[PDB]
Order: C-alpha cells, then structure tokens, then sequence
C-alpha cells in the first residue's frame, strides 16, 4: 500500500517527487516518457 | 454548410495535439463532413439531400488560420485532395452550395 495523507488519489511519495497521469491513474515519474509528451507535475502532499 | 436557402451548423470532435492522454478518434475533414450532415455516399462522391457537396462541387472557405494548416498539410500529403487533412481542433470549415452547377 501507498500513504495519501490529504485524500485526493495521488500518493504521499509521488507528490512531492515527481508524478504523472497515465489512463487517468497516477504513475510515478520515470524521466524517459518526456519525449512520448508526458509532463511531470509536483504539489502538495499535505 | 450554406445550401443558398438553409444553412447548418455543426460541430465535430477534434483531438488536441500535444497531448498523449486524449485519444479522440482521428478522422479526415472527408469523413467529418459525411457524419455531420449524414451525407450519402454515391461510389466515391458525398451527396446531400439531392445536391452534390463533395470538394469539386461547392466552394470552400475557411479563415487564415485553417487555410494555413490545410496548405501546409497537404505538402507532406499525396493524392491532394482537401477531404484528406484530420481536422485539426479548431478549423472553421464553411462549404459553400453554388447556385447553378453542371
Ligand atoms: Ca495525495
């Protein structure tokens, strides 16, 4: 399992290192999907 | 589309560009054209009612921004035909029926 303090399906551990959104779920960021278009967002994981 | 006396207006579903999480099907201006107004296919050519709206046979007009695209798009395109770009999100097509035709 994954922690999500503030309840808003994104990981503890992705939101404050690097994520992405893949079929409408939230994938963690590996640096080689920049060239397929994919951005790479932070925010807040509280 | 402009008949003389009717007009109707329509929109189709585009897909955006830089984006790989939008899959909104691709189709060709052709076949957007035959869903929207659920135009007859004869053989090869695209009739409404009882008037005939394929490429050759009415007048198209656009604004800068769509012409730009079309032009620009069919460089990289072979068998030139106009019914052949995709519908690039944001084109302003305006087919024109002629008064007299033969
Ligand atoms: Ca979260």
């Amino acid at each position: 399992e994954d922690l999500d303090t503030d309840n808003d399906n994104i990981p503890d551990a992705y939101e404050k290192n690097g994520y992405t959104i893949k079929d409408s779920i939230a994938v963690k960021w590996n640096d080689s999907f920049a060239e397929q278009g994919y951005k790479k967002y932070v925010s807040s994981y509280l | 589309l402009d008949t003389g006396s009717q007009t109707f207006e329509r929109r189709v579903a585009a897909k955006e560009q830089g984006n790989p999480e939008d899959k909104t099907p691709e189709i060709t201006i052709g076949e957007a054209i035959k869903k929207a107004f659920s135009a007859t296919k004869n053989g090869e050519l695209l009739y409404f009612n009882g008037i005939p709206i394929d490429e050759s046979c009415v007048e198209l007009i656009f604004d800068d921004n769509t012409s730009e695209i079309i032009k620009e798009q069919l460089k990289y395109l072979d068998d030139k035909k106009i019914y052949n770009v995709k519908l690039e999100r944001g084109m302003n097509i305006l087919i024109k029926v002629p008064s007299y035709f033969t």
